[PDB]
């Protein structure tokens, strides 16, 4: 008999996750503030990470990484690639960025298709500055028919404690899920979705994770953690992916809420807590 | 040196704490004429906490036998271990109490009140640091009832700075002797809330459920009953007689087992209550069990505050403290959260005569509240037609004051009820 | 040469200070009569290890420590213990009736009455120092004596010996080996009253040795023994400097100078490694650059907490056994190239390497094994802040039901002492938060 | 690159240090809180004696 706790009233991810937990008969929700307790689902904004692992008999678990701020925030993931040897400046998958409160000379110098965006869309450098991280905005994106319609692509990866990277086989998109998006790329551009894109996927997702690893791994800490990801994509004419954001606390589609959130609790629940694959190892 | 004046009054009161003097004797190797006849250091080396030690290397107990009537005294006299109490420790009196708080708090235990304290001072100038004073007695009668709070509040004013411990025993309707039982247990409790620090609340009704229903004794007598609050006793002071890794000076007990300054009355538990050893998760399990507490409450109808338990005898001290740290964690809805780490526990390495190991509970729980209610009832039921008050008024006193003691009684179960919701 | 005066207060403070003057006597080669067949200067002399010692003309090397507790039962066992004859019988005091682990009771109470003793046999030791450089206080968080008598203590060390530095060596309160539940209550109290006292504080959580004797020692449940005989491993690094000749803390200035920048923020992370099993017959000797990154291990640290989430501010590596220069720098660079070592951009980001050729010495027939190497680093770190957050959560869990308060306005205290404790953690904490957290 | 710098050698051994990169109450008081605390026990231990006298 395992217990757990409940800190975020306003994760809808984790409220089919806790769902689940009360259905096998061997979990136990405690209150809020009750120390005794072997799995946490806390809250967004500080999350107190320093009272975990400190309980006697007791081996807990968090469904947080402290340090993965700087991959989930703006201006902090911008910083963190130019700043990594494994990632630097001349990195393929990741559209020119500048930080803007700075970077702002430099930012100028490479201005002089010339069209922006900024975030936290003009071709006139002059408005975006007014406005206020400043990203080239790709002028040229891939078009799905019919529509001539924009798209983005959401991958949900789970990074359990032993730190295994593990991608979702069900992808959605924000234009429509793989099983569709797959036949129309072998009918219209002779190609599969598993080299075109997946490939280059598995790809960011794979150095991001690495070049935070040894920042964030909870291997030798006295409380183990596991997080679920939530990566966007995005595709030019050239079929080449960019990477545009990653979420700390991301949503899921409809029809996958059933089959992910089972998931998270066989490979990053049960595998602390044994009881009495969907996903794609990296 | 952390000595302890024992005091034991009334009937009640001399029967169990003569079982206790009997059992703890024979833990620390003492025979009947009060020589030493053990085989470890270890019975010795804490000895002068509850024994005075003579002229030819004798130990005579530090206790006061007290009384309205020889009735009982001269049985304890008269028993097994009779010849090893002092002499001039015995003060009694030969009217009686006649089951009367009245009689034994303000008319005739008044006329003997100051000849124990002359017997009680006597044994506190001998000591070299007082620790504090241990009473035993019960609430449903007139001497240990009577005379006993007024012993605690005289004691009180001669000793401000020492702490009081009671092993009162709860009255009931199933182990009773007279009706106005709740009379004296309500006029008694309202005393042990004001002028005492600990308080062992020892339900007869749940010591006559334990012999019947778990020890299958079709009919239960007052020895049977002794034999689990002699035990429990034991098992209580085992830290405090023998040397362990926690240094017990009764008044750590005291702050730490009780939060609240009215909030100090506890539940004994023990266990096993046979030839076949018991392990360390059945003893943990019977310890918590409904079935040992020994003050009739159901601990899930309330939340534990704090919670001491000791094991004795070898054992495997690292499996003793997973199982511990298992009940907080399989029953963290009966433990409050305001109170890190409630619960703790130490291993005594020499086990009592019977048992290769047991283990003893104590524990203030709000669920105690339940044995004030079940009073309160049988208070209010009498006392809502005057009934058997004429042998109180006759005695000098005044409705008003068993008014008052109805409703600081009823004012302590609110304060349980409080925190309980917390 | 300049003397310094150790104080053991409690039953914490003591029984460390055992284990410590133990292992003193066992690197200077001391016998537990006080004699030394080393010391060839009998009576006198201005050594190194005078520092700790004091000479008579029998050829006693008397240690310069004062032993107090408000119980007996503790020290007496010191009286009639190896070192019997080590120890002045002056040096050790004790009363009747111990603090029972309340703050008020051994800092109002009982602490008034044998304030005026303690200084006084203080005083004894202060007349036989040329030039005394401050004080060394063993003491705990827990405990009603390591913390209201402390306090008091320190206080009046601040009065008649103001010139005088005193750093401290306090033991974090744990839930696994813990004697009170008001230890929060008694930790608070004696923070908020020795924060204007102590200039360098080395706070050792018990749940972390205790975990690192199961861990490295393979024991399930370490004694006190085990715990002292490897806190004093620790002591001993830090106070090699003091004790042996060197340039690096030669006094207790420069553990001031060199580890704690902000007056508030004196509490540096201490992390020793490696620990190692006597049990163990065949071990793999760990080099110089092996225990050097050991000691970016939560688990090898003495508070459990990360370092990684925090900013450095000064860290200090001292080093004992067979270490070289050269394999010391060659792993510093190592460790930036892997490890997230962030400093604090009004700070260089450096290391202070201090290195003695004698190896760690081991109590004979202990559970620490004889190693050829060792390394004690010393880091004022922002993540250290962790272990206030626990310990001012369990105490607003107690105080906001207002339990277990009465017992200290019972012996004299104010309830107001309690919000102006709590509410000077509060400002602690802040601190820590405006200096690592961006 | 780093520097070495304060290098110093004795018997007993060396130390150095290595850059990467650049960047009270009176007595009177005291007994004060003493003799207030101690009052205050009186007083609590006076209305103890008041009231068990009454
Ligand atoms: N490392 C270590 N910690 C100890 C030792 N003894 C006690 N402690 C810690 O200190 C806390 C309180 O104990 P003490 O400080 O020794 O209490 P005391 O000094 O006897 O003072 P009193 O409160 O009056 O009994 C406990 O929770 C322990 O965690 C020891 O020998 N070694
Ligand atoms: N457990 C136990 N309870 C007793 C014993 N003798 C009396 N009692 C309880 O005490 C009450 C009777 O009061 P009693 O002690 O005889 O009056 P007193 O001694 O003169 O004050 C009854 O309610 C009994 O439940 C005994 O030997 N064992
Ligand atoms: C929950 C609050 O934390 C505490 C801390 C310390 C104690 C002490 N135990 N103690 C004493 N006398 N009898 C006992 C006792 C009684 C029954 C069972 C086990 C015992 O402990 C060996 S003195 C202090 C109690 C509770
Ligand atoms: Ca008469
Ligand atoms: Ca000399
Ligand atoms: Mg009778
Ligand atoms: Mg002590």
């Amino acid at each position: 008999m395992y217990t757990f706790v409940v800190r975020d009233e306003n994760s809808s991810v984790y409220a089919e996750v806790s769902r689940l937990l009360l259905a096998t008969g061997q979990w136990k929700r405690l209150r809020k503030d009750n120390p005794r307790f072997n799995l946490m689902l806390g809250e967004r904004n500080r999350l107190p990470f320093g009272r975990l692992g400190h309980e006697p008999g007791l081996v807990q678990l968090v469904n947080y990484y402290r340090g993965a701020d700087k991959l989930c925030r703006k201006a902090s993931l911008v910083k963190l690639i130019k700043t990594s040897p494994e990632l630097s400046e001349s990195c393929t998958w990741f559209p020119e960025s500048y930080v803007i409160y700075d970077e702002r000379e430099v930012f100028l110098a490479a201005y002089n298709g010339n069209v922006w965006i900024a975030k936290s869309i003009s071709s006139e450098a002059s408005e975006l500055l007014d406005f206020i991280v400043i990203q080239k905005y790709l002028e040229k994106p891939l078009l799905l028919e019919p529509g001539h319609r924009k798209f983005d692509i959401r991958s949900w990866v789970l990074v359990d404690h032993l730190y295994n990277i593990y991608l979702y086989r069900e992808g959605v998109l924000r234009t429509m899920f793989f099983e569709e998006f797959n036949q129309y790329l072998m009918d219209a551009l002779n190609t599969t979705l598993e080299n075109s894109i997946l490939l280059q996927i598995k790809h960011i997702i794979r150095s991001c994770l690495m070049c935070i690893e040894p920042a964030i791994s909870t291997k030798h800490l006295h409380y183990q953690s596991f997080q679920l990801f939530g990566f966007d994509f995005m595709v030019d004419e050239e079929l080449k992916v960019w990477l545009i954001e990653v979420n700390g606390a991301p949503a899921c589609a409809q029809k996958l809420y059933a089959e992910l959130c089972q998931g998270i609790v066989d490979v990053a629940i049960s595998s602390v807590f044994p009881l009495a694959s969907i996903f794609i190892k990296l | 040196m952390r000595e302890i004046v024992h005091i034991q009054a009334g009937q009640c009161g001399n029967q169990i704490g003569a079982k206790f003097w009997e059992v703890i004797s024979d833990e620390h190797g003492i025979d009947p004429t009060g020589s030493y006849h053990g085989d470890s250091d270890l019975q010795l080396e804490r000895i002068n906490v509850y024994y005075n030690e003579a002229t030819g290397n004798k130990y005579v107990p530090r206790a006061i036998l007290v009384d309205l009537e020889p009735g009982t005294m001269d049985s304890v006299r008269s028993g097994p271990f009779g010849q090893i109490f002092r002499p001039d420790n015995f003060v009694f009196g030969q009217s009686g109490a006649g089951n009367n708080w009245a009689k034994g708090h303000y008319t005739e235990g008044a006329e003997l009140v100051d000849s124990v304290l002359d017997v009680v001072r006597k044994e506190s100038e001998s000591c070299d640091c007082l620790q504090g004073f241990q009473l035993t007695h019960s609430l449903g009668g007139g001497t240990g009832s009577g005379m006993g709070t007024l012993l605690i509040s005289k004691i009180r004013e001669e000793y401000p700075d020492r702490i009081m411990n009671t092993f009162s025993v709860m009255p009931s309707p199933k182990v009773s002797d007279t009706v106005v039982e709740p009379y004296n247990a309500t006029l008694s409790v309202h005393q042990l809330v004001e002028n005492t620090d600990e308080t062992y609340c020892i339900d007869n009704e749940a010591l006559y459920d334990i012999c019947f229903r778990t020890l299958k004794l079709t009919t239960p007598t007052y020895g049977d009953l002794n034999h689990l609050v002699s035990a429990t006793m034991s098992g209580v002071t085992t830290c405090l007689r023998f040397p362990g890794q926690l240094n017990a000076d009764l008044r750590k007990l005291a702050v730490n087992m009780v939060p609240f300054p009215r909030l100090h009355f506890f539940m004994p538990g023990f266990a096993p209550l046979q030839y076949r050893a018991l392990t360390v998760p059945e003893l943990t399990q019977q310890m918590f069990d409904s079935k040992n507490m020994m003050a009739a409450c159901d601990p899930r109808h309330g939340r534990y505050l704090t919670v001491a338990a000791i094991f004795r005898g070898r054992m495997s001290m690292k499996e003793v403290d997973e199982q511990m740290l298992n009940v907080q964690n399989k029953n963290s809805s009966y433990f409050v959260e305001w109170i890190p780490n409630n619960v703790k526990t130490a291993v005594c390495d020499i086990p009592p005569r019977g048992l290769k190991m047991s283990a003893t509970f104590i524990g203030n729980s709000t669920a105690i509240q339940e044995l004030f209610k079940r009073i309160s009832e049988q208070f209010t039921a009498m006392f809502r037609r005057k009934a058997f008050l004429h042998w109180y008024t006759g005695e000098g006193m005044d409705e008003m004051e068993f008014t008052e003691a109805e409703s600081n009684m009823n004012d302590l179960v609110s304060e349980y009820q409080q925190y309980q919701d917390a | 040469m300049r003397e310094c005066i150790s104080i053991h207060v409690g039953q914490a403070g003591v029984q460390i200070g055992n284990a410590c003057w133990e292992l003193y006597c066992l690197e200077h080669g001391i016998q537990p009569d006080g004699q030394m067949p080393s010391d060839k200067t009998i009576g006198g002399g201005d050594d190194s290890f005078n520092t700790f010692f004091s000479e008579t003309g029998a050829g006693k090397h008397v240690p310069r420590a004062v032993f107090v507790d408000l119980e007996p039962t503790v020290i007496d066992e010191v009286r009639t213990g190896t070192y019997r004859q080590l120890f002045h019988p002056e040096q050790l005091i004790t009363g009747k009736e111990d603090a029972a682990n309340n703050y008020a009771r051994g800092h109002y109470t009982i602490g008034k009455e044998i304030i005026d003793l303690v200084l006084d046999r203080i005083r004894k030791l202060a007349d036989q120092c040329t030039g005394l450089q401050g004080f060394l206080v063993f003491h705990s968080f827990g405990g009603g004596t390591g913390s209201g008598f402390t306090s008091l203590l320190m206080e009046r060390l601040s009065v008649d010996y103001g010139k005088k530095s005193k750093l401290e060596f306090s033991i974090y309160p744990a839930p696994q080996v813990s004697t009170a539940v008001v230890e929060p209550y008694n930790s608070i109290l004696t923070t908020h009253t020795t924060l204007e006292h102590s200039d360098c504080a080395f706070m050792v959580d018990n749940e972390a040795i205790y975990d690192i004797c199961r861990r490295n020692l393979d024991i399930e449940r370490p004694t006190y023994t085990n715990l002292n005989r490897l806190i004093s491993q620790i002591v001993s690094s830090i106070t090699a400097s003091l004790r042996f000749d060197g340039a690096l803390n030669v006094d207790l200035t420069e553990f001031q100078t060199n580890l704690v920048p902000y007056p508030r923020i004196h509490f540096p992370l201490a992390t020793y490694a490696p620990v190692i099993s006597a049990e163990k017959a065949y071990h793999e000797q760990l080099s110089v650059a092996e225990i050097t990154n050991a000691c970016f291990e939560p688990a090898n640290q003495m508070v459990k907490c990360d370092p990684r989430h925090g900013k450095y501010m000064a860290c200090c590596l001292l080093y004992r056994g067979d270490v070289v220069p050269k394999d010391v720098n060659a792993a510093i660079a190592t460790i930036k190239t892997k490890r997230s070592i962030q400093f604090v951009d009004w700070c260089p980001t450096g290391f202070k390497v201090g290195i003695n050729y004698q190896p760690p010495t081991v109590v004979p027939g202990g559970d620490l094994a004889k190693v050829q190497r060792a390394v004690c680093m010393l880091s004022n770190t922002t993540a250290i802040a962790e272990a206030w957050a626990r310990l001012d959560h369990k105490f607003d869990l107690m105080y906001a039901k207002r339990a277990f308060v009465h017992w200290y306005v019972g012996e004299g205290m104010e309830e107001g002492e309690f919000s102006e404790a709590r509410e000077d953690m509060a400002a602690l904490e802040k601190d820590y938060e405006e200096v690592g957290v961006d | 690159d780093m520097e070495v710098i304060e290098l110093n050698k004795c018997t007993s051994g060396q130390s150095w240090e290595v850059i990467l990169k650049p960047p009270d109450p009176s007595l009177e008081e005291i007994q004060k809180k003493l003799e207030a605390a101690e009052e205050r026990r009186k007083y609590q231990e006076a209305e103890l004696l008041k009231h068990l006298a009454e």
